[PDB]
C-alpha cells in the first residue's frame, strides 16, 4: 500500500 | 497535479530532481512487481525532452548493471534543467544513447519504456513522433509508459492522432482524467499510482476523484437490527406503457434487490400484471390510460401514490409522445419528494421545471438523452464532465451520465466510475440502475451519494456474472447485485 | 482429395508409396493413442486389393514383431500396383496371410483393423464382403478403419447396403463429407485426420470445411469497452400468433444471450405480453390482429418498427395461413435492412421475392421446410449439400439447413457444423437459432458468418448441459449460450 | 547397420525413399515430444550432401507450413540421390534453402536441427563445417541431431576436432556406439531410437546392446520361498593388507546386499578385525602373515577355505608386491572354483595363469589395470571393445572394463552399461563391484549374467542417492543396493 | 498437433 | 513404444 | 531484487 495504489 | 508539483517544489520545498528520481525508481518498482526479475530483460527506453523524458532517463540510469541491456533512444530537441540534468547521469553511469529511431531496434529489445510525452503533451503527434508510436504498438513488445502513454492528452482521455498502446502506466501521485475517460483509458492498460512524495494534503485537495471500494464501503447504509421495511424507505416508480412493459420490473427489482423496504410500481393496465407474474413481492399498481401511455388524466392519482413515498423514480419505459410530455412536467412541477428522472421521462423534460423545484432530483442519461436533453450533438457531450457539472450546478441537480465510464456530479463534487463490462451495454441496464438509485435515496443517502454507491455496484454485479459477459441480461445482473454488496463488505 | 493424391504425387512428385507409407504408420500410431501399448493385441488385419488394403499391409507390416499376433485376410481379386508393392513387403518381412474368411477367426484375434475399401468405394456390397462386414459388426471386437469405414460412401456418408461400424476412423489429409454426414458419421466413431505428407497449400484449397473452434473464435465481434447497447446492434423480430406465443420469447433472447444491444419483438397482442412476462429486458410490441395473426393490414406498422432496426427476423410462430402469406411477401419484397427467414415465413414464401430483393437473407430450414420449399421429397433434401448449394447461389442467399450435421452455405463456401445433441431435436430450438443469428448480423458479422458462428454456438450450448440430454429445453439452452462463448475463448 | 539399411533395401525390398521419409518424420516427432507443439518456433535445419543431409530436407519440408519459419541451410558438394530427391520435394513444397552460413543466422531461429554428417563421417571436420558447429555450440539454442551429432565418429564415440553438442539425438534403428561411448555420449544430450521400419530380425541381429532394464530384469534369479542361506551359495573373498583394511568389508557386503547366502572374508590379522565391527554378519577369518601381507605361506589355507565355497573373489587391497605376486598366481592356478580377480590380484597376475586354468573367471579392470595388464597405455586401453574382446576371447574369460560407460564382454557377446554418475568416482567403489559380481555367481548366475547384472545394479544404486553425488561414498551405496533392485522389478 | 487433428 | 525407445 | 538484497 505504501508506494502504490491500484 | 500540474499545480501539485509546483507546490511541493515552491511551498513545501522538494527539490524538482528529488521528485523526478521519485518518479523513475517507481516505474522501475512497478515494471518489477508486474514482470518478475528484471535481469533477463533487454530495455529500450524512448525519451522525449520534456520532465517526462527526465523521468524515463532516470529509469534507464537505475537499470543500468541490473539487467541484461539498456538503450536510449532521444528523441527531443532541447532539454529542461531536470531532463538535462539526468541525461548527464545517464552517460556518467555509463548510459547509451541515441538519436535516431531506426525500425529494427525493437528485434534487439524485450520491453519499451515510453517517456516520449506526458502531461505536456499539446496538441498533435505527427512527423518523427508518429513513425515511432505506430513501429512500438505494431511491435508485440511488452510497453510501459510512464505517467500517461505518449499521445493521450491527461485532460480528456483523447487521441492526438496516435498514442502508444501500454501494458502498464505508472502514474504519479494521482491518476489524470485521461487514464480515466476513454480512448485513453483503454491505452492505458493495468495502472499504478505511485506515491511520489507529494504532501498526502494536495493530493487529497483534488475536485475530481474516482469511485473506490472504500468509497462506497463507507457510504452504504447501516442495517440496524432492530428495523423494518419502514426503517428501508418506500419507492414509487412511474413507468412503463403498452410498448415497454419489461423496463418497470427492472426498476423495481434494482429498488429491492439493494435494500429498499417497499417499492410500488405505477404502470398502465394490464402491463402493470407483467411485473407480480415475475417478481410478485413487487406491487404493481394498475393505471387506467386512455391509449397505454400516461397522459394528464393520470396525474392526481400519482400525486395521491407519491403522497406516502420516500422517493418517486420516473421514465423508463413511458414512451416519447405528447401525452407523457404533459404529464411528466406537471408531475415533476408538483412532486415535493426527490426524484429520479430517467429514460424517456428525459427525452420530454422541461428543464425550467427542474430549476423551479424545491425538492432534489438525479437526472441519469445516456449521452443519446444528454444531447437531446442540451441540444448539442453526441459527440459534444460523451466524456464532457465540464458540461455535466455546469448542468448540474444550473438546474440544482445530479447528473448521472451514463457510459463505461460514468460521471456523477452535483457541480461542486465530480466523481467517476470505471466498474463494469460490455454485458451492461444492453437495453435494460439503465431501467435496473434507476431503481438501485431511487433504493439508496430511500434508505436515506443523499442524492449525490445513492448515485456513487449505486453506479459502483451495478458496474461491480456485472463483472461478478460468470460466463461471457456479452450473455449478460439484465435479470442476471438483478441476481448478482447483493453478490457485489456482499462482495464489497 | 482423390486430385489431392494425384497433384502431389504427379505435379509435386512424392513417390506414391511414401504416400502410402505414411498412411499406414499414422494409423498405427492412431491405434497406440488410443489403445496404449500395443504389445498385448493381436490384429486382424482386413485388406481389400486397392490402396485402402494397400494402406492396410503397411499397418500389418508395421505391427509385424512388436504385437503378440498379426494375421491378413486379403479379400480383394487383383491388387493395385502400390497394394501389391505392399503385400509383397509384408511376405518378405514374415507376414501370415490367407485368402479365405473364416467366421471364427474373430475369436483368436482382440483388433479389426478394417481395410477393404475406402474412397474407391463404387455401389453395393454385398456377397462375401457383405457377410464379413456384418461378421465384424456382430463380434464386440475393437474396429479400426482406414480412411473411410468400408460401406460408407465418401462423398455422401450413405450406407451401400452395408458398412464397418468403427471404433475409430483414421483419415488422411482432410476429412471426407462421409466422416460428417450421417449415417457415415455415426460409423465412424473417433475420428483422427492424419497429415501424410501433402502440401499445406493443397489442403487449404478445399471449397467445404468443418465448423472449427478455431474459426469461431476468429468471427466473434470484438467488445471494445467503450460501447453501448448501439455499438452491439438493434434486432427486430416479427414472430408469434394465437397459436404460438412462445417462438418469439426464445428468438429474442437468443438474440439477446450472444450480445446484441436492442430486441424488439412485434407480437399479435395479448401474446405480445407473454414475452416480457419471463423475461422483461425484452421489449415486447403489441400488434392489433383481426384474428390473432399478421396480415396485410399490419404490414406498414411494421415497415415504420423496422426503419430503425439493423436485422429483422421473422417466421417463428407465425402460423401457416394466407393473411401470413400475403403479408410476409409484402414485408420481404419491401424490407431493406438484412432478414433472417424461419419457420412459417418459410413456409408460406415465394422465392422469386428473394431474387428480386436487394437487401441480403439467411434462411434456417429444417428438412421439412426445405422439402415445401423446393417442392421435393424430405429424403431428397436431407443432407444434400449440393441442392443447398445451387439454392444459395440462385437466389443470393445464405441457407442453413439444420440437421444432426447442420450445413451453412452461400453458394460458394460450405461449412458442416458438427456440434449439438438430441436435446436440440425438440421444438423451440430452432427458434433460438434464429435469434443468434440475426444478433451476430446485427453486431456486424455477415450473414455466412453470423450463421457459422451461431450454429457451432448453439450446438455447443446443447453438449453443455449437465444433465442428459433429452431433458433439455429451449430455455436452458438460453442460459447455456454465454457459457458455450465463455467457453470458446 | 550400414549393413542394416543395405539388407532391406537390397533385400527386404523397402525403397530408400520410403526409410529417409520415416526417419525424417520421425525426428519431427520427436522435437515435438520433446519441445511440445512445434508451431511457436523457427527452425535452421542445417544439410550437408549425404543421406544424413537428405533427413534433414524431410524434416524440414515436413515442418513448412506448421512451423512459424523454416530455413534451410546447404552445406555439402554434391548430393547422395536420396538427398537430392529430398532438397527437389523441399523446394517444390516452398522451402527456402541458402548456401552460404551468416554467423548472424542463429539471431533469427529457435533451433537448430543439425543434419550436416551422420554414420558417413570420415576422418577430421576441419574449415567451413568447423567454423559451423562451433558457431551453433556458442550460441545456446535448442540443437537437435540427426542420427548422430554431427562429428561424433559413430564407431567410436571420439570426436574428430569437433562436434555438435546436441539437446537430442534421434538415432535409426538402433544406437550406435558413438551415442554410447564418451565423449559421443555426452554431446548426444538425450537420445531417442527410433524406429523407421527396419525388419525386428535384423534390429535383433546385432553383435552388441546396451544393458537395458529388461535384461537385468530378467536375469535376476528366482528367490523361491522354500529355501536356506545354502541354496543362494557361498562367496569367499581373499583381500585386504595392513595398508587396506576397508576394501574386504566393502566387498563382502557388496556380496550380502546381493542376496548371497553366505561370505567369508579371509584377511591378515587384525585387519579382519575391521569387517565384522562395522557389519558383524560378515565372517571374516583372521589370516597370520609376516609382514601384514597375503604370501605362499598362505596358500594351502586359503585353497582349504575355498573347498567349501561356491566362487572366490581375490584382490580388493591385496597390495601390489613380489609376495602377493607368488601367491596370487600359484592360488588362482589350483583354485577349480569361477573367480572374480579384481584389484592388486589384477596387478600382479601372469595372464598365462588364466589360460591354464580349467574354472572360469571375471576379470574387473579400470583402465590403469587393463593398461598395466596388457602392457600398454591408458589411452589405448580406454573405451577400446575390440581390445576387450580379444582379451576374453583369448584367455576364456570375462572382462569388465570399468568406466563411465562399463564394457563387458565375454569375446562373443558385448555389452554396454550406461547406469551411473560421478559418486562411483570415487575409492572403494570398484571394491563393492567385485563382490556383487561373485555374489550373483554364487547364486547360479554365469560369469557374463552375473557381470552384466552387476553393472547396471551398482550404477543404478549410485543414482538412487538422494543428495548430491559428489558426496555418494561406498558405505551409502551398499545401502541403496537392495534399493535398485526393488526398483528393478 | 505435427500428425493428428481431432 | 511403438516409435520411440529411449 | 532489484531494491533490495538479504
Ligand atoms: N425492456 C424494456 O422495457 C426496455 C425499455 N427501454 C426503454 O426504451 C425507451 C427509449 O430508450 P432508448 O435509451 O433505447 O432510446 P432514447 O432514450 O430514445 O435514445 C435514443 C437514441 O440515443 C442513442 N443512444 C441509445 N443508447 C445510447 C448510449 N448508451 N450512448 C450513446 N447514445 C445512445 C441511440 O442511437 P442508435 O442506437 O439509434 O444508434 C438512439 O437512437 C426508454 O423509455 C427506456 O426506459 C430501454 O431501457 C431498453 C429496455
Ligand atoms: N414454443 C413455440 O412457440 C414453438 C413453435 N414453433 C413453431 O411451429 C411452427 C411450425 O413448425 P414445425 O417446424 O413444427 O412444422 P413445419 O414448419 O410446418 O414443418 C412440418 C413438417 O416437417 C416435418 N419435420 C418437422 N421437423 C423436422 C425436422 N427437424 N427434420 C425433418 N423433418 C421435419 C414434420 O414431420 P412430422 O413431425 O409431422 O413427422 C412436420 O409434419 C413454426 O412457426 C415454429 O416456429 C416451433 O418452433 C416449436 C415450438
Ligand atoms: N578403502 C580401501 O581399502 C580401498 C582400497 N583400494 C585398493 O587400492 C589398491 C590400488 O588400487 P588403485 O585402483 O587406486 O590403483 P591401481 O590398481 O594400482 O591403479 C593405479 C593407477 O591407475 C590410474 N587409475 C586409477 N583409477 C583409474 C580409473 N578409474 N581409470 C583410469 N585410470 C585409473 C591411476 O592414475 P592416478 O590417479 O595415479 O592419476 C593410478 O595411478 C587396490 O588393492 C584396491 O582394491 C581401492 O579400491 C580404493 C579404496
Ligand atoms: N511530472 C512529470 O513530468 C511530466 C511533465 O513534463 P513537461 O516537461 O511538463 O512536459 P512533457 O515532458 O509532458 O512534454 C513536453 C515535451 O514534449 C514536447 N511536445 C509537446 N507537444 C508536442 C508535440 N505535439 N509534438 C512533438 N513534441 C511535443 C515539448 O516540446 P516543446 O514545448 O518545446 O514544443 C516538450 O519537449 C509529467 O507527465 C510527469 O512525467
Ligand atoms: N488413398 C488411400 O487409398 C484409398 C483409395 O483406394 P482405391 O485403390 O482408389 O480404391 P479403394 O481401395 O478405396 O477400393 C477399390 C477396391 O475395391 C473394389 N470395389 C469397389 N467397389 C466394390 C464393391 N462394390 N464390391 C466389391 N469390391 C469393390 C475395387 O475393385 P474393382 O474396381 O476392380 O471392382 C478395388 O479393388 C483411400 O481410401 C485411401 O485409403
Ligand atoms: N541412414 C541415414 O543417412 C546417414 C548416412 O549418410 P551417408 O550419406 O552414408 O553419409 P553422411 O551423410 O553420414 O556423410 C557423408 C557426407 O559428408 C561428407 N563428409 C564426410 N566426411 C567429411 C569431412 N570430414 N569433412 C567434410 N565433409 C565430409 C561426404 O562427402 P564425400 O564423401 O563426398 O567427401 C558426404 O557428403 C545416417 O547417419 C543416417 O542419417
Ligand atoms: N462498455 C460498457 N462498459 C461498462 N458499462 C457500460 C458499457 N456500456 C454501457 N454501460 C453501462 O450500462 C448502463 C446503460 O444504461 P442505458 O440507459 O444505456 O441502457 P438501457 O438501454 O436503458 O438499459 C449504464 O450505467 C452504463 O454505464
Ligand atoms: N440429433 C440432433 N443432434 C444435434 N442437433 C440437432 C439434432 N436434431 C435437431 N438438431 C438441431 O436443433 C435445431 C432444430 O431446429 P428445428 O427448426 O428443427 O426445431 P424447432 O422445432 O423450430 O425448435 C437445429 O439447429 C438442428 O441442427
Ligand atoms: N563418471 C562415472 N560415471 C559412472 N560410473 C563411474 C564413473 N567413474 C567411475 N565409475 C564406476 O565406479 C566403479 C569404479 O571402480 P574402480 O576400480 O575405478 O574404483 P575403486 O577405486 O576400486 O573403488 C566402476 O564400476 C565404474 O564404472
Ligand atoms: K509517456
Ligand atoms: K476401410
Ligand atoms: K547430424
Ligand atoms: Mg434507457
Ligand atoms: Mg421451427
Ligand atoms: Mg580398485
Amino acid at each position: 500500500a505504501w508506494l502504490f495504489e491500484a | 497535479m500540474k499545480e501539485i508539483d509546483e507546490l511541493t517544489i515552491k511551498e513545501y520545498g522538494v527539490d524538482s530532481r528529488i521528485l523526478m528520481e521519485r518518479a523513475g525508481i517507481s516505474v522501475v518498482l512497478a515494471m518489477e512487481e508486474e514482470l518478475g526479475n528484471l535481469s533477463d530483460y533487454r530495455f529500450l527506453v524512448l525519451c522525449g525532452g520534456g520532465n517526462n523524458g527526465g523521468d524515463g532517463f532516470v529509469v534507464a540510469r537505475n537499470l543500468l548493471g541490473v539487467v541484461k541491456d539498456v538503450l536510449v533512444v532521444f528523441l527531443g530537441k532541447k532539454k529542461t534543467p531536470d531532463c538535462e540534468y539526468n541525461y548527464g547521469l545517464y552517460k556518467k553511469f555509463g548510459g547509451k544513447v541515441v538519436e535516431q529511431f531506426e525500425p529494427s531496434i525493437l528485434n534487439e529489445f524485450d520491453v519499451v519504456v515510453d517517456a516520449i510525452f506526458g502531461t505536456g503533451l499539446r496538441g498533435e503527434i505527427t512527423g518523427e513522433y508518429a513513425e515511432i508510436i505506430n513501429l512500438v504498438n505494431k511491435s508485440g513488445k511488452v510497453v510501459v509508459s510512464v505517467d500517461v502513454p505518449s499521445g493521450i492528452d491527461s485532460n480528456t482521455g483523447k487521441v492526438l492522432r496516435t498514442a502508444v498502446k501500454a501494458d502498464l502506466t505508472v502514474t504519479f501521485g494521482v491518476p489524470k482524467i485521461g487514464h480515466i475517460l476513454f480512448p485513453g483509458r483503454d491505452l492505458t492498460g493495468k495502472l499504478k499510482v505511485a506515491n511520489i512524495g507529494h504532501p498526502v494534503h494536495l493530493i487529497n485537495s483534488i475536485n475530481r476523484y474516482v469511485i473506490t471500494r472504500e468509497m462506497v464501503r463507507s457510504l452504504l447504509p447501516e442495517r440496524p437490527r432492530d428495523s423494518h421495511k419502514g426503517t428501508y424507505g418506500k419507492v414509487l416508480i412511474i413507468a412503463g406503457s403498452r410498448l415497454y412493459s419489461g423496463a418497470p420490473v427492472l426498476s423495481g427489482m434494482g429498488s429491492l434487490k439493494v435494500g429498499t423496504g417497499l417499492v410500488k410500481l405505477a404502470v398502465p393496465f394490464p402491463q402493470n400484471l407483467i411485473a407480480t407474474s415475475r417478481f410478485p413481492e413487487l406491487i404493481s399498481v394498475p393505471i387506467d390510460t386512455e391509449k397505454g401511455f400516461f397522459s394528464l388524466q393520470n396525474l392526481q392519482e400519482c400525486l395521491e401514490l407519491s403522497k406516502d413515498v420516500d422517493v418517486v423514480a420516473i421514465g423508463p419505459g413511458l414512451g416519447n409522445n405528447e401525452h407523457v410530455r404533459e404529464f411528466v412536467n406537471e408531475f415533476l412541477k408538483t412532486l415535493e419528494k426527490p426524484a429520479v428522472i430517467d429514460a424517456d421521462a428525459i427525452n420530454v423534460l422541461d428543464t425550467s421545471v427542474l430549476k423551479e423545484r424545491k425538492s432534489p432530483a438525479v437526472l441519469t442519461p445516456h449521452p443519446g438523452e444528454m444531447a437531446r436533453l442540451v441540444k448539442k450533438t453526441v459527440g459534444d457531450v460523451k466524456y464532457n464532465y465540464e458540461l455535466a457539472e455546469e448542468f448540474a450546478k444550473e438546474n440544482d441537480c445530479v447528473l448521472v451520465l451514463k457510459s463505461a465510464t460514468t460521471i456523477v456530479t452535483d457541480g461542486e463534487k465530480t466523481l467517476f466510475n470505471i466498474t463494469g463490462n460490455t454485458g451492461l451495454s444492453k437495453g435494460g441496464s439503465g431501467d435496473v440502475l434507476t431503481g438501485m438509485i431511487a433504493g439508496f435515496i430511500a434508505q436515506g443517502l443523499s442524492p449525490l451519494e445513492a448515485s456513487t454507491v449505486s453506479v459502483y455496484l451495478h458496474g461491480f454485479a456485472a463483472e461478478l456474472f460468470e460466463q461471457d459477459e456479452r450473455g449478460l441480461t439484465a435479470s442476471e445482473l438483478l441476481r448478482l447485485i447483493p453478490e457485489a454488496i456482499r462482495r464489497l463488505k
